[PDB]
Order: C-alpha cells, then sequence, then structure tokens
DNA sequence: ATTCCTAATCAGAATTTA
DNA sequence: TAAATTCTGATTAGGAAT
C-alpha cells in the first residue's frame, strides 16, 4: 503493498525567569 | 511501475545555489536534484500542489512540492511545504461551528512554512490550489474560486496560531463585558503612546457598580448597564430605527386614563430586568421630574412619533449606539468563572451549559454583527485546558470562519511590571484590510508560578532561553504596597490621604496623574481625585475572622498552623497536639476552623496565611476572605485592601471604584492587568496606523514604554 | 396651524 | 531517563444563621 | 426567606526524588 504514509512533523524553551 | 525522477538532474551550480543545505559538509543531504518526478503514471513538477498519503483512516495531506532530489542513500525524495486544513490547525474539532451563518469552507486551506522530506511513493495526486487575495473584488474572487479545487487566502503558523495575509487619527473602541474598565483603559493608554487616539465609546456590563466605576473614570463613554445579548438585540433594532428616521406652539389634547404628554425621550433599551423582549424608551413626561421618568414599550409610543424621530436622529448623530462599521475595535473579557480551575463545579462534558461560558459565543455574535477592524478577547489559561480547550478553540474558529486574521498568545502580567504572575490568554483578530497586531515581549522578569499547557506552549509570549536580554528586575509585593498608610479591619473611608511619599519606582509610576498616563478621558486639565488615596479599604471581617487574623504572627509564611492548638505531623499533615484543648474565641466558636484542617487533605499552608514584602501574589482574585488563600497584609491585622489589590493589577491610583467593598474587590479581581492592556494597546495602535514592521508575531516594546 | 401635543401611555 | 508530589487554576455550593 | 457562614474537587505543569 500500500502507499506508504508520509512523515508530518522541539521548540526552543521560553525564559521568563532571570537566570533560567 | 516504480516511482522515478524525470529529466536531467538540475545543473549542479543551480542545484546547490537554490538548496544549499543539501550539499557541503540531521537534514537529508542530496546527491543531485531534479525538476520532475513520475509517480503512478502521473508527472509531477516543482511547485505542483499534491495530495500526500497519511496515517490509516486519516485525511490525506496537502503540500506544495519544493524539491525533487535523490539522497545520498540512493533513495528518491521530495520536499513539500504543508498546507493546513482548518481542522489541522489548533482549531481541531471546532471546525463544525457557525457564527452568523459563517462556516468554514472545506475548500479553504492555509499555506504554512512547515516542510518535510518524504519518498516519492507518498504522492497521491495533483490538486489545483489557487491563492485568493482577501482584498480582491468579490466578483473576481468568485471566478477564481470557481476555477479551483482548494484555495488559500492566508497563511498559518504554529507559533501563536497565526492566521495572516500572504506577503491625530481617531479610532472607536467597544468594550464588551467591560467590567470597571481595566482592559479598555489600558488599550487606549497604550494606543495613545503609539500615536493613535483610541476612545472607549461604548461599554456593556450588567453589573451596575462596574458601570459606575467605568463611567466615572470615562465620562464620555456611553456605558450601558445591561446584558450583552440584549445589547446585541438592541443594536439590530437600532439599525432599523435609524433606517426609518434620518435626514406654532402645540395645542392641548384630551388624554385617556393613562395618556400623558411627553417631553423628550432620554433612553432606549431592549428587554431588561423586569421587561420582555422588544424596544423600550425611557420617557420623560411633561411637567414631571426625572424621578418620574419610566420605561415604556415602543408600542405605547405610537402617539409620539416625532419624539422617537428626534431621539433617533439625535442619537444617530452622536452615535449613542454603534451601527456596523462605527466600531473600530472590540475588546472584551467574557466571564471566566465557568472555565477557571477554581470552580470545582464545572462540567467538562457540556462546556457551553454554563451561561457564563455562553457569553463567549455572544461575544463573537457581536463581533459578527459589527465587523470591527480589530478584535481583542481575553480570558484565562483554563480556556485552553477545560474541556480540552473547547471554548478557547471555539473563539479562534469563530474569527477565522469570519475570515479575520487571527493570532493566539499567553501573556504573564508580572512580565510588564507587576508583582503578579497571572498568565492570561489573548486572542487577536484583524480584518484582511488591517495589519494583524503583534504580542509585546516581557519588559520585566517574574517569579514563575505556573506554566502553559503543553498543547499551547508555542503561544507563550516570552523570550527564547537562547536570546533573552536583561530585563527589569521582578517586582515584589513591597514594591507595590510599602507606599501606603496603615488601615484597620474596619475602614469605611472611600477617600483618604497618603501618609508619605512614594518609595519605589513602581509606586512613583502607579501615582502618576491622568495627563502623565496619557489618559485623555477628561480631555484638557486633570480629572478628579488625582492626589487622593482611593478605596484603600480592606474586607471588613467578622469578629471571629478578625480575632483569628489578630492571632496570626507577623512572620514570613505565617498561616493558621501558627495558632495555638495545631502542630504538624508526618508527611506535613496538620493535627491537634492533644496537649492543648481546642481553643475558643470570645464568640465560643473554635479559633481554628474545621475546614482549615480539612483543606487539601490537611496539607495546605493557605488558610489565614500572611503575605510578605519579598513575595508575589500569583493571581489577584475577586474574593478577599482569608479562609482558603494567603491574603493577610504583612504587618497589619487585615487582608489586602481594594487599592492594594488594584496596584497589584496595575491600576493607576486615580482610577476610582464604586459600590460595596465586596463589589470593588470583584472589579479589580476580574480586571485585565492595566500594564498588560497598555502593552497590547501599543501593538494595536502601531498596527492600526500601519506603522508596524515584518511578519514576526512578537514585538519588543520601545524604551519609551518604560518612562523615566 | 398649531399642532397637537405628543402623548404616550404610561404602564403602571 | 522513572516515579511521585507539589503547586497552580479572573471559585460555587451547602449549610446555617437572622 | 436572605444574609452569613462553612466547606472544598479535577486536572496538569513542573518540581523533587531516583
Ligand atoms: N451575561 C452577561 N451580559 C453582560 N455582562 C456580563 C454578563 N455576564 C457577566 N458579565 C460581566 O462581564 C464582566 C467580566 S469581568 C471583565 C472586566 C474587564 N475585562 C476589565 O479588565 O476590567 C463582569 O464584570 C460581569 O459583570
Amino acid at each position: 503493498r500500500t502507499k506508504q504514509t508520509a512523515r508530518k512533523s522541539k521548540a526552543p524553551r521560553k525564559q521568563l525567569a532571570t537566570k533560567a | 511501475h516504480e516511482p522515478e525522477f524525470i529529466g536531467s538532474p538540475v545543473a549542479a551550480d543551480e542545484a546547490r545555489s537554490n538548496w544549499p543545505k543539501r550539499y557541503g559538509r540531521e537534514e537529508l543531504k542530496a546527491r543531485c536534484h531534479y525538476r520532475s518526478a513520475k509517480v503512478d503514471n502521473v508527472v509531477y513538477c516543482l511547485g505542483d500542489d499534491v495530495y500526500v498519503k497519511a496515517g490509516e483512516n486519516e485525511a490525506d495531506y496537502i503540500g506544495r512540492i519544493t524539491e525533487f532530489f535523490e539522497g545520498t542513500d540512493q533513495c528518491h525524495y521530495f520536499t513539500c511545504r504543508w498546507f493546513f486544513r482548518a481542522e489541522d490547525t489548533v482549531i481541531n474539532s471546532l471546525v463544525s461551528i457557525s457564527v452568523d451563518g459563517h462556516k468554514h469552507d472545506p475548500r479553504r486551506v492555509f499555506l504554512s512554512e512547515e516542510k518535510n522530506d518524504n519518498v516519492l511513493d507518498c504522492i497521491i495526486s495533483k490538486v489545483k490550489i489557487v491563492h485568493v487575495d482577501p482584498n480582491m473584488d468579490p466578483k473576481a474572487k468568485a471566478q477564481l474560486i470557481e476555477s479551483c479545487d482548494l484555495y488559500y487566502d492566508m497563511s498559518y503558523s504554529v507559533a501563536y496560531s497565526t492566521f495572516a495575509n500572504i506577503s491625530t487619527r481617531t479610532a472607536t473602541l467597544l468594550d464588551l463585558y467591560s467590567g470597571c474598565g481595566g482592559m479598555s483603559t489600558g488599550l487606549c493608554l497604550g494606543a495613545a503612546l503609539s500615536g493613535l487616539k483610541l476612545e472607549t465609546r461604548w461599554a456593556v456590563d450588567f453589573n451596575s457598580f462596574a458601570c459606575q466605576s467605568l463611567k466615572y473614570n470615562h465620562p464620555q463613554t456611553e456605558v450601558r448597564n445591561e446584558k450583552a445579548d440584549e445589547f446585541l438585540a438592541l443594536l439590530k433594532e437600532w439599525a432599523v430605527l435609524c433606517k426609518k428616521y434620518v435626514q406654532q406652539a402645540d395645542e392641548d389634547s384630551p388624554l385617556d386614563k393613562d395618556e400623558f404628554v411627553v417631553e423628550k425621550l432620554v433612553g432606549i433599551c431592549y428587554g431588561g430586568s423586569d421587561r420582555e423582549n422588544g424596544i423600550y424608551f425611557k420617557v420623560q413626561w411633561e411637567g414631571y421630574g426625572p424621578e418620574e421618568d419610566t420605561w415604556e414599550p415602543i408600542d405605547n409610543l405610537s402617539d409620539c412619533p416625532q419624539k422617537i424621530r428626534e431621539f433617533v436622529q439625535e442619537g444617530h448623530k452622536r452615535k449613542i449606539l454603534p451601527l456596523p462599521g462605527d466600531v473600530d475595535v472590540i475588546c472584551g473579557g467574557p466571564p471566566c468563572q465557568g472555565i477557571s480551575g477554581f470552580n470545582r463545579y464545572r462540567n467538562r462534558d457540556e462546556p457551553l451549559k454554563d451561561e457564563k461560558n455562553k457569553q463567549m459565543v455572544t461575544f463573537m455574535d457581536i463581533v459578527a454583527y459589527l465587523k470591527p477592524k480589530y478584535v481583542l478577547m481575553e480570558n484565562v489559561v483554563d480556556i485552553l485546558k477545560f474541556a480540552d480547550g473547547y471554548l478557547g478553540k471555539y473563539a479562534l474558529s469563530c474569527l477565522v470562519a469570519m475570515k479575520y486574521q487571527a493570532r493566539l498568545g499567553m501573556m504573564v502580567a508580572g512580565c510588564y511590571g507587576l508583582p503578579q504572575f497571572r498568565m492570561r490568554v489573548f486572542l487577536w483578530g484583524a480584518l484582511s484590510s488591517m495589519v494583524l497586531p503583534k504580542y509585546p515581549l516581557p519588559t520585566y522578569d517574574v517569579v514563575v508560578r505556573g506554566g502553559a499547557p503543553n498543547a499551547f506552549s508555542q503561544c507563550m509570549v516570552a523570550y527564547d532561553e537562547t536570546q533573552k536580554p536583561s530585563l527589569k528586575k521582578a517586582l515584589l509585593l513591597g514594591d507595590a504596597i510599602s507606599d501606603l498608610p496603615k488601615v484597620q479591619n474596619h475602614q469605611p473611608n472611600d477617600v483618604m490621604e497618603y501618609g508619605g511619599s512614594p518609595k519605589t519606582e513602581f509606586q512613583r509610576y502607579i501615582r502618576l496623574s491622568r495627563k502623565d498616563m496619557l489618559d485623555w478621558s477628561f480631555g484638557e486639565g486633570a480629572g478628579p481625585d488625582e492626589g487622593k488615596l482611593l478605596d484603600h479599604q480592606p474586607l471588613r471581617l467578622n469578629n471571629d475572622d478578625y480575632e483569628r487574623v489578630q492571632q496570626i504572627p507577623v512572620k514570613k509564611g505565617a498561616n493558621f498552623r501558627d495558632l495555638k492548638g495545631v502542630r504538624v505531623g508526618a508527611n506535613n499533615i496538620v493535627e491537634w497536639d492533644p496537649e492543648i484543648e481546642r481553643v475558643k474565641l470570645s464568640s465560643g466558636k473554635p479559633l481554628v476552623p474545621d475546614y482549615a484542617m480539612s483543606f487539601i487533605k490537611g496539607k495546605s499552608l493557605k488558610p489565614f496565611g500572611r503575605l510578605w514584602w519579598d513575595e508575589t501574589v500569583p493571581t489577584v482574585v475577586t474574593r478577599a476572605e482569608p479562609h482558603n488563600q494567603v491574603i493577610i497584609h504583612p504587618t497589619q491585622a487585615r487582608v489586602l485592601t481594594i487599592r492594594e489589590n488594584a496596584r497589584l493589577q496595575g491600576f493607576p491610583d486615580y482610577y476610582r471604584l464604586f459600590g460595596p467593598i465586596k463589589e470593588k474587590y470583584i472589579q479589580v479581581g476580574n480586571a485585565v492587568a492595566v500594564p498588560v492592556a497598555r502593552a497590547l494597546g501599543y501593538c494595536l495602535g502601531q498596527a492600526y496606523l500601519g506603522e508596524s514592521e515584518g511578519s514576526d508575531p512578537l514585538y519588543q516594546l520601545p524604551p519609551s514604554f518604560t518612562s523615566v | 396651524s398649531a399642532r397637537t401635543k405628543q402623548t404616550a401611555r404610561k404602564s403602571t
């Protein structure tokens, strides 16, 4: 057999704190 | 018949130049590129739009081919960038909905920039997709969608769920569910800063004390004390009346039993508290004072037609009520009480059963009827979590089904200069003729006291960890309230004086006059009460609660566990030490209440907890009782006052509130943090004036936004 | 000529 | 990494008094 | 009554452990 299924596709962290 | 590439390999120089990441020293690198490929007896070319095979019993994908290449693994690959269906975006199941007859077109997709690499064997078939300019002529539109299988007029971006177009000035604002005016005030202050004179012309709220607060601070605002759905029915009936009317001394007449000569018409409404649906006018009777005015159904006024014509001709000139097109912006923060995780009685199976939750729909019904240029809608983060975000996605799906540009963001109040956390959801909408506004980046740091839901982490308005600049230090409680004089449990004075100068930068800002805030609600010259300490009054606890907080020690983190008779046990579960008999107050009721020991399996440190100067309040809420929350003042025997809470919410001190103390607490507890609204107001004004820049969803606020 | 006063009915 | 547990959510509702 | 008083759940991000 059958037509192979295609691939459909981490974000950078957001930093609210001072150090991390 | 196997899938293969058609034609000669793309000239090496041109192949490397166009797709440089495929050559040179885990992205799939190419040995050579092609212009065409044949799959199942069909020839496909670069740029073709195709259907692509997906998971079992899942809708086929839709993609625009951008590369035909053979990898360094001898395999045949193609690259497409994905088109999103409406249900492929964050809307998901809410593609089913309807807003004033508008539904999602099945032929309308959204071009993304998401790419993927797949083998040729995945391509199903070609599909003709056309690009419709949203600002085209409607006739030229129809002939273009007539030509197509699918079409797109906007792009979709996962970041902040953006739907967007491809590739002194005055403005009117309507505040639905206006409250005491936090959101509408901030918007116009931030607008004014960007150069746009945004004016809150209309406000609707069925709480009279909220309207009394907003009307006092905004005398020109036509604030209507009525439900939003009645406001909507009135708007429709107002258009019909306007259509009907637009461009010596009277002799006496006999009057029947209840017939009286009218002087003028001084009001108009649809239904209301004791009335049923239909237009009523507030009639002023000749020879009678305003106290004798009454509401009368329009059918009782057929014998005074000129008074109606005069009222409508006259009200249409000042736009006492907006016709479609009169409204440039619609903001609103509809009730969150049916949504918020505080409510242990929500029903996740019927998220629209609560009349509070239905006001979300009524908000978009009003958007649908007035078609403002910009829509700004606020609610709590649980709107993306409760019932799997049903009501959050309902709101976004309404905007895009109406062909609005839309964006979704989560903003943290403290990030703009408050000792709060208070993450809130903000939904931008903008007509295809306008620039979609951005979200403003945090100007301060915060103590993080909550996170975003995983399904919406990409809508958090914040700096990336890799690119965060040095921001202003986090504001703490002392920076907001150390200014203020001492008050007691019983404190009934609406208006008192400050017992000192402002000590901090935040306190100097929160004390600024109206002119300094760019608050033009009183026009030239200062308004009232600039210089007075307003509503610095706590919730007047009863004798039992008062003596209870009187016994809470003035320590950091002092709570009910510090009272005589309670000690801690294993796993931090509170108990009585039997050494002490249960203490009673002068009333004969227990010093510690039973619920305090029963609260969260006896593990909570909240009951009768005291705040401290180096702490933050995560959410200023509408209730001020110290039973299930930490709201006792650090040094004084009381809870935080209305004014202290309003400072944590970012209200300028001149913003006077009205009503009972409990109602004043509700007004500040429901508000949108005024600095948050002021920041969004700058992005709204920059976008409205066509002075924004670029496709980026995030905006660094200018240095001018944080004054001297 | 002079017109007639405009009236309404007062629901009580 | 895995489990476990805490903290966090612009309160509503029942019951009990005047 | 209507006002006051008494109570207190369902999730989930993220934090401690390991
Ligand atoms: N059905 C309804 N019709 C009209 N207003 C309603 C309503 N249900 C609730 N409200 C009002 O909607 C308001 C939401 S509080 C929002 C306040 C505002 N965003 C601010 O920042 O100040 C409440 O004040 C409540 O009185």
